[PDB]
């Protein structure tokens, strides 16, 4: 089967600019290759076929290029309606196969997360299982750590996280993290800290609750 | 206006059967070559096969002609997929898709996907519980208040504030799935804490696949 390759999975960049995907397949296709563009809760769409020419509809800004196995997608002007996913896809034989794509986001100042510790309620403990949660607000860039702390205890592979897409009003992202545990364990101890790290910050911000108070 | 409507799907077990439908509109059906694509949790989309009008090729990606089989009735304009022998590797989001065949087997037009969970658990409703806001919140400034909806199958779950009339500054996590094999998701709202006195915050979840409403109160606590 042919791998098609996306180098990048990620790339900032700012309405106005240029930016370039790639596509590298694993042997050559000819000029056999497509172009997608996909946005979140949304099917793809198609922007590229024979590696440099448009689907009707299709915006001059969007330009395609390479033959054999090296392949560009360019966007001239970037504009805000063009932040989304774009994958590729060779058609020269079979199995058809995509790129996992390259999701483009937006630059935007440093925002540090603003950030929230809940308990677990009443209701919950009754079923035997504690969760606490820790949320990250409106932050800038993406990357963020939290750390969970159960009587000054690092804990580790009882976490989840989960992220939001890129707001598309303030260019920031929000993050949850989820602390399960038994409530007999909840009930053992005393402290539960969230510890955080984002480069907005110039040292870790924690937030914490005594069990009960 | 070309459309591709699919539908079908749902929650089925190991070893069962599932029939997706794809409706076009807005083409002529019959002249068209057509594919279904799919993606799983996490990765990169994969082409299951293709069908052209007369139905006298289709053509499957080899790790799947087992489990699949492409068909169409063109007086219906509809594409069908049935599944067989499914595994819980076959829990993906489905698409059908029209094919660029003057040109290749490039995606022209793309149906708007189908959800398939194969798993042997059953239907389960989530519980709702408040993420209440913090007694210490910033006298004067801002407050976050939540609702955890946790331990339900398979996905989706909706969530509203205030049935719809509250949608500034809330955002609602992607679902993850626990090691339990249940989803659970939290949806947070921010809002200001002079308001928490006055104001009521209700969260609307609706979980169609186990037909569970709640309609949670969310309160500063006590």
């Amino acid at each position: 089967d042919i791998v098609m390759t996306q180098s990048q999975r990620f790339m900032t960049t700012s309405v106005g600019d240029r930016v370039s995907v790639t596509c590298k397949a694993s042997q050559s296709v000819d000029s056999n290759v497509a172009w997608y563009q996909q946005k979140p809760r949304q099917s793809p769409k198609a922007l590229i076929f024979s590696a440099s020419l448009r689907f009707s509809g299709v915006p001059a800004r969007f330009t395609g290029s390479g033959s054999g196995t090296d392949f560009t997608l360019t966007i001239s002007n970037l504009q805000s309606e063009d932040l989304a996913e774009y994958f590729c896809q060779q058609y020269n034989n079979y199995p058809l196969t995509f790129g996992a794509g390259t999701k483009l986001e937006l630059k935007r100042t440093v925002a540090a997360p603003s950030v929230f510790i809940f308990p677990p309620s009443d209701e919950q403990l009754k079923s035997g299982t504690a969760s606490v949660v820790c949320l990250l607000n409106n932050f800038y860039p993406r990357e963020a750590k939290v750390q969970w702390k159960v009587d000054n205890a690092l804990q580790s592979g009882n976490s989840q996280e989960s992220v939001t897409e890129q707001d598309s009003k303030d260019s920031t992202y929000s993050l949850s993290s989820t602390l399960t545990l038994s409530k007999a364990d909840y009930e053992k101890h005393k402290v539960y800290a969230c510890e955080v790290t984002h480069q907005g910050l110039s040292s870790p911000v924690t937030k914490s609750f005594n069990r009960g108070e | 206006q070309v459309q591709l409507q699919q539908s079908g799907g749902g929650l089925v077990q190991p070893g069962g059967s599932l029939k997706l439908s794809c409706a076009a509109s807005g083409i002529d059906f019959s002249r068209y070559w057509m594919s279904w694509v799919r993606r799983a949790p996490g990765k990169g989309l994969e082409w299951i096969g293709e069908i052209n009008p007369d139905s006298s090729t289709i053509n499957y990606a080899p790790s799947l002609k087992d489990k699949f089989i492409i068909s169409r009735d063109n007086a219906k304009n509809t594409l069908y997929l049935q599944m067989s022998k499914v595994r819980s590797e076959d829990t993906a989001l489905y698409y059908c898709a029209s094919l660029y065949y003057d040109y290749g087997d490039a995606m022209d037009y793309w149906g708007q996907g189908t959800s398939v969970t194969v798993s042997s658990a059953s239907t389960k409703g989530p519980s709702v519980f408040p993420l209440a806001p913090s007694s210490k919140s910033t006298s004067g400034g801002t407050a976050a208040l939540g609702c955890l909806v946790k331990d339900y199958f398979p996905e989706p779950v909706t969530v509203s504030w205030n049935s719809g009339a509250l949608t500034s500054g809330v955002h609602t996590f992607p679902a993850v799935l626990q090691s339990s094999g249940l989803y659970s998701l939290s949806s947070v709202v921010t809002v200001p804490s002079s308001s928490l006195g006055t104001q009521t915050y209700i969260c609307n979840v609706n979980h169609k696949p186990s037909n569970t409403k709640v309609d949670k109160r969310v309160e500063p606590k006590s």
